[PDB]
């Protein structure tokens, strides 16, 4: 997943 | 209230070969503002369906889910993310989180089991103590 700072934190993909 | 995405239920059990559909609620007033909703699915670390700016990024979705993944879109003005996953496999089985952006952020887990084909005629065939 790859969008900035968007959801980081909670995703595991990349 | 802050901003909070609801389940329906938390657990799916879905039989093999079917078709399942997941949802997450988010908060909607009045028209759904299409450029503020941003919503990711993931699995494991598969990327299931990302939709941005109005659109599904297909480009950067797992190839397992290539033809059998995708939102039922007409649903989010209604504030309901719904994934939908055609021809669901064994491996289907797990945590699948819906993340989503719409002003505020927030996510939710949701666990799908998946019932092989002679689950239910088996049922039966042996307890124990």
């Amino acid at each position: 997943f790859f969008x900035g700072d968007v959801f980081y934190g909670w995703y595991l993909c990349g | 209230n802050a901003f909070t995405v609801t389940v329906p239920k938390d657990l799916y059990v879905v039989e093999y070969g079917s078709n399942m559909t997941i949802e997450c609620k988010f908060p909607v007033e009045k028209q759904l503002d299409l450029a503020a909703l941003i919503v990711y699915w993931e699995m494991e670390d598969k990327n299931i369906i990302q939709f941005v700016h109005g659109e599904e990024d297909l480009k950067v979705q797992h190839s397992s889910y290539r033809q059998r993944a995708r939102l039922l879109k007409d649903q989010l003005s209604l504030g309901n993310a719904a994934l939908q996953i055609t021809d669901v496999k064994l491996q289907d089985a797990g945590v699948y989180r819906c993340m989503i952006s719409y002003g505020g952020a927030d996510y939710k887990r949701i666990t799908v089991k998946v019932n092989a084909p002679y689950a239910a005629a088996l049922e039966h065939h042996h307890h124990h103590h």
